[PDB]
């Protein structure tokens, strides 16, 4: 049904959108996408953090510390495990890298 | 009053017949009646202000006590309330 | 959403003059023991308004 | 409705003019125009009106500009333009068309397929010859990419000459990975602004 | 004028007069882009730059159809060649585009509630063309001269170019003293559509 | 005129610095020794709304980029209204006007260069404090003394005859434009 | 109802038809990584039930366990500090969740332990022993 | 009680610098001027001071220096002669150890697995296992000699790099200091013990926006160790001034004038970092023993330096006497956790124990704490240097450009030729010939130390660290051997110098002799430089209208910062300055 | 290379046509330099300074330096020094021109 | 009357009557002395209002 | 929030400002190209 | 803590070592029920906040180096302020864990919107209510004659909690 | 001598 809403003058029975100051849909979804993208770029302005292993994702973490859990045990520098799925190159140069 | 965009308009209807807004335009075609800036800032520090935050002077007299300092902050006075005379209601609320 | 209307709060010291100026009159019989120098007078009176 | 109409450097009428083009195609006439003005663009045509051409030379036109206008230097694993095509015949194809244009404009592209010592041969080739343009599959520039053998500090163009297949998953979105690759390249901040630009030529949409 | 701005574009000596944004007038020495700097250049409507190209020009005289028309390059001259040459934009401005409108036609209808007027025209021209002119100037149809335009769809009008005796655009153009302003009146959404 | 230090430094209690800035002319840096002994509530939220430590509750607890509001010649010279620049709207670290926690001795007698902390009622303390310009007794036992003024005094008095009034509204625009903590000196 | 949330008992039932729909009451592209799929409690798996050497060390500091015996299974249940809803076998194992040190020595006897308890509890100079239990001994 | 210190603590950077803008403070956003912390710091006078009767008559033009990384860029010159130049870039050498693991998944899914026939293909779990080829190093030529190029590493940072990567020890390898500030490209020769060349080339990180990358040229037996530590014997340095106000001619004039008449060889804030309290004030504090001030004078420093430690600083200052043992911990986990260096990570445990145990409550802790500390040596040579620039601005103000019975080096001499010696402890005092002066001699010397707190540097003696030996005499004005300079038009700055790294990977060859204009010079255009650097320069260029940017390429003799001919030449702002603190 | 040339070119040892030749061609024989589809100034001053010698007392280092028409002369001249040696030659008068292009510049010195 | 105003007010000119009033009508209006200024006034006004 | 309300309200100035644009045969929008103000024939009188 | 290490790093200010600190949070032993690990940094901030009722020494409240325990478990103490009564009483549970338990609003559809529920106060659960208000002054608080419920509160919540309790003499 | 009264001693 159509929600029905307490009226406050016969201007609001004119009245079709609830809400005529805010976007019709398609423009929401558009400006919605827009807002989306500038937080994305916003947030990748910097580059790929290569997190540490304890920060992986849960799917991640216990595979690479089970495939470096030979060199934790018997410590020497050098030691590290060309695991696949670790997170990607990103092709360029980063403060982080 | 001195140069206004409307004066066209002024001379073809308020010259023939008075306006609702009669007594503003005798307001602004009288001169100001602060003439200097010397002026205006004697009067500016004259001017006193009481609800602001900060501390205010008494050098002026001793004894003379503020109603803030006298009553304090939580109490005002019982103002007669009557559809001609409506004082503020609830300071609390007016606070914040 | 509109939760204010759960936390409602009235001052006493707004629908309620009397305490209001009784918490004054307090106050003031306080400040007055205070600059006398009595001890057992502000305590007491500040006792009492803290029970109010 | 003329090459004479288009923007063209000297070089890059010599160079059709060897390949015997004279009239534009409508699909190029629309298609030059865009890509000049650098806006990513979506090449459609009906198997056999131009697209190649549609989208090389203004692609070249654009690199043209930048090595000698805005002179951005060229850099050893870090390619101007990445061009992606599936199969090895059509890649060796797009190798000759475009060996043709760099011989015609001083530029240069290579182009690398399945091989012996795949890995081998195709780092010996970025050792020796930097490049301007790299004519290769999606799959072998994400494996380079991966590996750090070749970087998008310096790309500028991407060219996809079947857009269909290589962002369906026929081609496993390789083509899909590599240009989300490139949008974190360009919104990378602490580079120099590459406004990269992405062309798709597409006989179906 | 910033180096960037210079580096993308490049000055150039227009040998004739080209109307476009990017044009100028015979001896006006102008930073244009480089595109249609070449192509200028490559079809010989314009030259690089020189220190005798400054002092002294050659150029195109149509009676002979031939770039052999020497002239000196001084400030007279290059006052004359550019109010000549803003005539001719004008006039090339006006003609090569079509003068759009949104107004109010209530329902269907075959014509607009608000007619046309001489000051919304002007402003229209101002607006799409930026060309400041008196609304005088402008001069409606017999059929549109009393109550305006109050018509959809194709309209046009005249506007008057004074001056074009003096400045000797008597062959340039087909009427030298009138401009036939094209317009095209249309239904478009609220916020386009005003009165 | 000359100014001495009403009362003695102490090593124990933080020092927390702020450069004034007038119409876009700096004059120096004020550093303000802050009585943590007596009143440790207020010189807790002094010092942070002056360093800046805590984020956002109704607006950036931080005295950087603040005006202020309300100076007179030779009374006081008052500003650090964090949520409401104009000088209208009072805002505490803790989220709540906290109440005046001691006028026994040193935070009870207002000098000359002295600070406290203003409040719009009796037992509301906040964000904008004010430092005096000369023996305030009718301000002893009312306003909670935040600390002392060591050094930038001059620049406290010249800010006072650049933008002050007897009216209270400065006349020049003057804030500040560095704050954070110090180490004794 | 489904569109429309809650509405009276009293009517306007023609718009809601998901609800009576409800009433009346991708996996095919992942591959089987094993027979027994992933984490599979295959019979004979050692899947001990967690217990915190820091829960021990607290039950101990409280008094529901005795140092100076030596801790078991039976020990800790009859001591409540834990239920019977987490004694399956093959038992418990000891973790060292959060614990740097075991001030006093401990003498417990568990089905299994961490490396890092175990060497915890050497350190300490208490002992452990992984006494690993069939179901009719434990 | 707690450590304390005496000026303010400013954090120079943003809590989130998200907009390119770095520096907190609007005037360091604006450009930092190091006026005030120069002449505190002991650059008192300007040889355009002693030439004009009157100080300051005429401001200098604002210039607005190393804004970028590559606009500063130092390749030193040893004593034998040898440029330090990149020639060409060699990567670690990984052996593989393990087979790459696989695991069977099913091929299709209908198929039930108990059909014999079942498909299954396998996928890589693991790629396999790397080790860093440890090459044969052969034991009559321990000693490895190598190029490092560093982006913008500290010296500190490099070695910790070093300790950390390769598991060895401070004192294996030797750098000699590189004049200027370390933000820029400095490309300096290096030499290090018992490593090989496959671990050092490990060393390096090749995929950084800043690159630090190594690489050795040959092995040298111990013998010649000596020979190899032997200071640098020129510096070539090319910088790149943005903003400066003026034209091509005036510019090139002031230039012409200050190599003609050479400039002062002060030790610029390179030497003393430019926080509130300095290496000197430190290493005062230490001498006269309050090592709890000198202590929190460190910390100090290290919080302005690092926003973390400026966090956790405050927290420590403003911590309850009940809870600061914990907040000492908490800071030193903290440190531990982002891998801060050893040295201070040791020092904030050892604070943290100070004030947990009743034990280690006494001055005795924290004077074996700061004897543990590795940054002594370097702190009493701060104080050496600035004494040395307090002693020449005195010289100057006295005699002037004219030489009269003073120190000159042993090869009428010249000013060029005059010398003055910096006090490196009893031994420099006792050797060194001080000038013969009546206002200005050894006394004055002494006078100034006393009064300043450096007369540990006359009681006693101080070792000659071997990375960087001393250098007792120290000539009072240089001329640049070799200068030249281009002016470009660019009022919002977008030109820029490629790097050494830049023309290696573009495959031409590096020249360090000169400015080359076609190949490091690069024109303005909006692709030069990145977008965070345009919205870092913003603010600059809303405040210095400078049309003019400066390209310059100098030779300096033996040690001396750019920086110092370009204060006298230039009113000049660093918009780049934490790479002064020396300090982590 | 630049070692042999160093060692070589040093004023106390003299020179001949014959090693300049040798040192020609092992230039056009290197293999750690610039890549050849300009050339570096020191490489092209010491090659530079190999030509005049060669051209047997047409000491001409100052025009090979200064304008690139000197090269073309020079390799109008040499006839033995043939293939690589060409290329080697073209680059070198190209990076000259390039470098003789700027003007800008100051020697300050 | 500010920027931002005068451009919501041209966007949405054919719903909206304007009128203006300089600073001195607008004191006349309200009637308070000339000296007094709005910004004291505004910063006297409560910020809690509505 | 804050995001998506300055998308709003750029979206709303972007649809609003430019109501009309010049002709793409006098000046292409597309290609950067703009028109100046030729104010030849124009008046000085407040008509 | 304000400082952002991942933003200090790409703008150049901390050095790229830093990156399991922009990552991760610095390594703790997290509080637990059974394991009270109490922060200094937390309890500073209780006793730097404007509350009513006097704390108790860290050291205090600290085991020693009454027994001293790995988890950190003491017997309460008493008010800080002989004089002062404090108008509420809390008890602790069989295992000594004190009353502050994080459940959730919805636990079948698995929401992330947790509520603590103090229990296991008798005297005034209204002064306690107001001392609630004073620590999280912009959380939903209710009061019950069997339970305090504080909207919007998660596990750090529950840690604040306890330690204020612990600071005073329960 | 004026070098010394020129620079301030401090005691960080
Ligand atoms: N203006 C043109 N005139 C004549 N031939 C052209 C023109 N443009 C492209 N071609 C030729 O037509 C053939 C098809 O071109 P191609 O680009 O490969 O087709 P497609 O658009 O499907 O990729 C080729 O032989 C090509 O050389
Ligand atoms: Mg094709």
């Amino acid at each position: 049904l159509v929600k029905r809403h307490k009226i406050t003058n016969n201007q609001m029975l004119l009245m079709r959108r609830r809400e005529p100051y805010k976007p019709t849909m398609k423009d929401r979804q558009e400006i919605a996408d827009r807002a989306k993208l500038e937080e994305f770029e916003r947030k990748n302005a910097d580059g790929l953090m290569f997190v540490p292993e304890k920060a992986l994702p849960p799917w991640q973490k216990s595979l690479a510390h089970n495939a470096k859990a030979l060199g934790s045990r018997i410590n020497f520098r050098g030691f590290r495990v060309r695991v696949a799925d670790g997170q990607d190159e990103p092709g360029f140069p980063t403060p982080f890298r | 009053a001195v140069g206004r965009q409307e004066s066209i308009h002024n001379s073809n209807n308020i010259r023939g017949g008075m306006h609702s807004s009669h007594s503003l335009d005798l307001i602004m075609r009288q001169p100001r009646r602060v003439k200097t800036p010397e002026q205006l800032r004697a009067l500016r520090d004259r001017l006193r202000f009481i609800g602001v935050t900060g501390p205010m002077p008494q050098a002026t007299s001793v004894s003379t006590k503020s109603y803030t300092d006298t009553y304090g902050s939580r109490l005002r006075p019982r103002y007669p309330e009557s559809w001609d005379t409506v004082p503020p209601h609830q300071p609390s609320r007016e606070l914040l | 959403y509109n939760f204010e209307e759960k936390f409602v709060y009235f001052s006493p010291f707004d629908y309620d003059r009397t305490f209001a100026l009784v918490d004054q009159c307090l106050e003031r019989a306080e400040t007055i023991f205070n600059e006398i120098g009595d001890v057992e007078g502000a305590i007491r009176v500040l006792q009492q308004r803290k029970e109010m | 409705t003329s090459f004479e109409d288009m923007p063209l450097y000297p070089e890059l009428r010599s160079a059709l003019r060897q390949l015997r083009i004279t009239t534009p195609s409508p699909i190029q006439q629309s298609a030059v125009e865009v890509i000049m003005q650098r806006k990513d663009t979506v090449v459609a045509a009906p198997h056999g009106e131009g697209k190649t051409l549609a989208y090389l030379l203004p692609l070249y036109q654009n690199m043209i500009k930048d090595r000698d206008v805005y002179k951005i230097p060229l850099r050893e694993r870090r390619p101007r333009m990445i061009l992606l095509a599936p199969t090895r015949e059509l890649i060796a194809q797009l190798h000759h068309v475009c060996s043709v244009l760099g011989e015609a404009t001083g530029l240069h592209a290579i182009s690398f397929t399945s091989r012996k010592r795949a890995n081998h041969r195709l780092s010996r080739l970025l050792k020796q010859q930097l490049v301007d343009v790299m004519i290769m599959d999606p799959k072998i520039v994400l494996r380079l990419i991966r590996a750090r053998r070749v970087f998008l500090d310096d790309l500028r163009y991407v060219a996809v000459d079947e857009a269909d297949g290589m962002l369906s998953s026929q081609h496993d979105h390789d083509a899909v990975h590599l240009l989300m690759k490139v949008q974190k390249r360009v919104m990378f901040k602490h580079l120099w602004p590459v406004q990269t630009q992405t062309v798709f030529a597409t006989a179906f949409i | 004028m910033a180096p960037e701005l210079q580096l993308e574009y490049m000055p150039v000596l227009f040998t004739r007069t080209i109307l476009g944004p990017q044009g100028g007038f015979a001896g006006e020495e102008r930073l244009v882009k480089l595109e249609v700097a070449r192509k200028y250049m490559e079809a010989g409507h314009a030259v690089t730059p020189t220190e005798e190209l400054r002092r002294g020009l050659w150029c195109y005289n149509p009676d002979t159809d031939k770039y052999d028309c020497f002239i000196e390059r001084n400030e007279e001259f290059l006052d004359f060649a550019a109010r000549k040459r803003q005539w001719l934009d004008v006039y090339w401005r006006v003609n090569t585009g079509y003068l759009l409108f949104g107004r109010q036609s209530w329902g269907q209808g075959f014509l607009i509630n608000c007619p046309l007027r001489k000051r919304d025209v002007a402003q229209k021209l101002w607006e799409q063309y930026k060309v400041r002119i008196d609304p005088r100037l402008i001069e409606f149809r017999e059929k549109d001269r009393r109550t305006g335009i109050q018509e959809l769809g194709h309209n046009w009008c005249w506007l008057y170019l004074p001056g074009a005796e003096e400045l000797g655009i008597n062959r340039e153009v087909y009427d030298n003293k009138r401009v036939k302003v094209r317009i095209h009146v249309r239904k478009m959404n609220s916020m386009f559509a005003l009165y | 005129l000359q100014y001495f230090v009403p009362y003695e430094r102490d090593e124990v209690n933080p020092v927390v610095f702020m450069d004034v800035t007038v119409e876009g002319d700096a004059l120096g840096r004020v550093s303000v020794e802050l009585f943590h002994d007596i009143v440790p509530k207020t010189t807790e939220n002094f010092r942070s709304l002056c360093t800046g430590e805590r984020g956002y509750s109704q607006c950036p607890l931080f005295y950087k980029g603040i005006p202020f509001h309300r100076v007179i010649p030779g009374f006081i010279v008052q500003g650090g209204d964090i949520l409401l620049k104009d000088g209208r709207g009072n805002v505490s670290v803790f989220g709540f006007p906290f109440p005046d926690e001691s006028f026994e001795g040193k935070a009870g007698k207002h000098l000359r260069g002295t600070v406290a902390m203003a409040h719009s009622a009796p037992n509301q303390n906040g964000s904008q404090f004010f430092f005096n310009l000369a023996r305030n007794d009718h301000l002893d036992g009312k306003f909670v003394v935040c600390g002392q003024v060591i050094d930038g005094w001059e620049v406290v008095d010249r800010v006072a005859v650049l933008s002050g009034s007897s009216c209270g509204t400065p006349v020049s625009r003057a804030w500040i434009t560095e704050c954070g903590q110090s180490s004794g000196d | 109802m489904i569109k429309m949330g809650w509405m009276k008992i009293g009517g306007s039932w023609k718009y809601s038809r998901g609800y009576n729909d409800r009433r009346r009451v991708r996996f095919m592209l992942a591959p089987r990584v094993s027979a027994g799929g992933p984490r599979n409690r295959y019979e004979g798996k050692l899947v001990f039930s967690p217990l915190r050497l820091s829960k021990l060390l607290w039950a101990i500091d409280t008094g529901r366990i005795n140092p100076n015996e030596v801790i078991t299974l039976y020990h800790l249940r009859q001591a409540n500090v834990v239920g019977e809803r987490e004694i399956v076998w093959p038992g418990f194992v000891l973790i060292s969740n959060g614990v740097r040190r075991v001030p006093y020595p401990i003498h417990i006897e568990l089905q299994n332990a961490s490396a890092e308890s175990i060497r915890l509890i050497e350190e300490a100079g208490g002992s452990f022993t992984c006494v690993y239990m069939t179901h009719e001994g434990l | 009680m707690k450590v304390s210190s005496r000026g303010p603590i400013v954090r120079w950077a943003l809590s989130r610098p998200t907009s390119g803008l770095v520096s907190s403070p609007s005037e360091w956003r604006c450009g930092r001027d190091l006026s005030d912390e120069e002449k505190h710091s002991g650059l008192l006078l300007r040889i355009r001071d002693i030439c004009q009767p009157l100080a300051k008559n005429d401001q200098l033009p604002v210039a607005v220096v190393k804004a970028q990384p590559s606009d500063l860029q130092v390749n030193e010159v040893d004593a034998v002669g040898d440029v330090a130049a990149l020639s060409k870039v060699v990567k670690g050498k990984w052996r593989k150890i393990s087979r790459q693991k696989t695991l069977l998944i099913e091929d299709d899914a209908r198929t039930p697995f108990s059909d014999p026939s079942k498909s299954f293909s396998p996928r890589v779990q693991s790629y396999g296992e790397y080790v860093r080829l440890t090459g044969k190093l052969p034991r009559d030529l321990p000693v490895l000699r190598f190029v490092l190029y560093r982006d913008s590493y500290s010296l500190n940072s490099v070695e910790n790099r070093l300790g950390y990567v390769l598991s060895l020890q401070p004192d294996c390898v030797f750098l000699r200091d590189q004049p200027g500030g370390s933000f820029g490209c400095i490309t300096q020769h290096g030499v290090c013990l018992g490593v090989t060349k496959e671990i050092l080339s490990h060393a390096s990180r090749h995929y950084n926006l800043h690159p630090l990358i190594f690489e050795p040229r040959e092995y040298f037996s111990t013998d010649k160790l000596h020979s190899l530590l032997q200071g640098a014997r020129g510096h070539h340095h090319r910088v790149l001034l943005r903003c400066v106000e003026g034209s091509q001619d005036t510019i090139r004039a002031l230039l012409k004038k200050t190599a003609e008449r050479g400039f002062i060889n002060y030790f610029w804030l390179d030497r003393f970092s430019v926080g509130t309290n300095r290496f000197f004030d430190m290493a005062v504090l230490a001498a006269r023993g309050d090592y709890l001030k000198s202590i929190g004078a460190l910390l100090h420093c290290v919080a302005e330096s690092n926003g973390v430690h400026y966090d956790h600083f405050l927290k420590y200052l403003n911590a309850d006497p009940s809870t600061v043992p914990g907040i000492a911990q908490t800071w030193a986990t903290t440190a531990k956790h982002m891998r801060s260096p050893n040295w201070i990570v040791q020092l904030l445990r050892g604070l943290h124990k100070y004030h947990a145990d009743a034990e280690c409550g006494k001055s005795s802790y924290l004077a074996e704490l700061w004897s543990a500390l590795p940054m002594r040596e370097a702190l009493r040579r701060s104080a050496a240097e600035f004494v040395w620039n307090a002693m020449a601005s005195q010289r100057l103000l006295s005699k002037g450009l004219n030489v009269v019975e003073g120190d000159v080096v042993r090869m009428t001499f010249k000013i060029t030729d005059v010398v003055l010696p910096v006090p490196y402890g009893s031994v420099a005092a006792n050797n060194c010939l001080f000038p013969h002066l009546s206002p200005l001699d050894k006394k004055l010397y002494v006078e100034f130390a006393t009064k300043h707190g450096m007369s540990f540097l006359f009681d006693e003696q101080m070792p000659s660290p071997l990375s960087n030996p001393l250098q007792f005499y120290r000539h009072l004005i240089t001329k640049p051997v070799n200068m030249q300079v281009s002016v470009i038009r660019d009022p919002n700055s977008l030109t820029s110098i490629k790097s050494d790294l830049a023309v290696m990977q573009e495959r031409k060859l590096v020249q360090i002799g000169d400015i080359d204009y076609s190949t490091r010079v690069r024109e303005p255009c909006v692709y030069n430089v990145s977008e965070r650097f345009t919205e870092k320069m913003e603010e600059i260029l809303k405040t210095h209208r400078g049309p003019n940017s400066v390209v310059l390429s100098c030779y300096l003799p033996e040690d001396s910062s750019p920086f110092v001919m370009l204060r006298e030449v230039f009113d000049l702002r660093h918009a780049s300055f934490h790479d002064l603190y020396g300090l982590l | 290379w630049l070692e042999a040339c160093h060692i070589y070119l040093t004023a106390g040892r003299k020179l001949t046509v014959s090693c300049a030749e040798a040192l020609i061609t092992l230039r056009g024989r290197c293999k750690d330099g610039g890549v050849l589809r300009p050339l570096d100034f020191v490489s092209v001053t010491l090659l530079a300074q190999l030509l005049e010698v060669v051209s047997h007392g047409c000491c001409s280092a100052d025009d090979l330096v200064a304008s690139p028409v000197a090269w073309d002369k020079v390799r109008q001249t040499i006839q033995g020094a043939i293939g690589e040696d060409e290329n080697t030659i073209q680059l070198l008068r190209a990076g000259r021109l390039c470098v003789a292009d700027r003007q800008a510049t100051g020697s300050l010195v | 009357d500010i920027p931002q105003v005068r451009k919501r007010i041209w966007r949405v000119r054919h719903i909206v009557k304007v009128d203006v009033l300089d600073l001195d009508e607008a004191k006349a209006l309200i009637g308070v002395p000339e000296h007094i200024s709005f910004t004291d006034l505004a910063s006297q006004l409560p910020p809690s209002f509505g | 929030a804050a995001a998506a309300a300055a998308a709003a309200a750029a979206a709303a100035a972007a649809a609003a400002a430019a109501a009309a644009a010049a002709a793409a045969a006098a000046a292409a929008a597309a290609a950067a190209a703009a028109a100046a103000a030729a104010a030849a024939a124009a008046a000085a009188a407040a008509a | 803590s304000p400082t952002d290490v991942a933003a200090n790093i790409s703008a150049g200010a901390m050095p790229p070592e830093a990156n399991v600190a922009a990552a991760l949070p610095v390594p703790r032993i997290q509080y637990s029920k059974w394991n009270r690990a109490l922060r200094s940094d937390v309890y500073d901030e209780l006793l730097k906040l404007p509350l009513r009722y006097k704390l108790h020494d860290f050291a205090k409240l600290c085991p020693p180096q009454g027994r001293d325990s790995a988890v950190g478990y003491l017997p309460p103490l008493g008010p800080a302020d002989p004089l002062d009564t404090i108008p509420f009483f809390v008890h602790r549970s069989s295992n000594g864990v004190l009353p502050g338990k994080v459940f959730s609003m919805h636990p079948r559809n698995l929401m992330p919107a947790f509520y603590l529920r103090i229990q296991q106060v008798e005297g005034d659960m209204f002064r306690f209510e107001e001392e609630l208000l004073k620590i999280f002054p912009t959380k939903k608080i209710f009061v019950r004659s069997h339970s305090i419920y504080v909207y919007n509160v998660a596990l750090d919540g529950r840690m604040v909690l306890h330690h204020w309790l612990l600071g005073l003499g329960f | 001598a004026a070098a010394a009264a020129a620079a301030a001693a401090a005691a960080a």
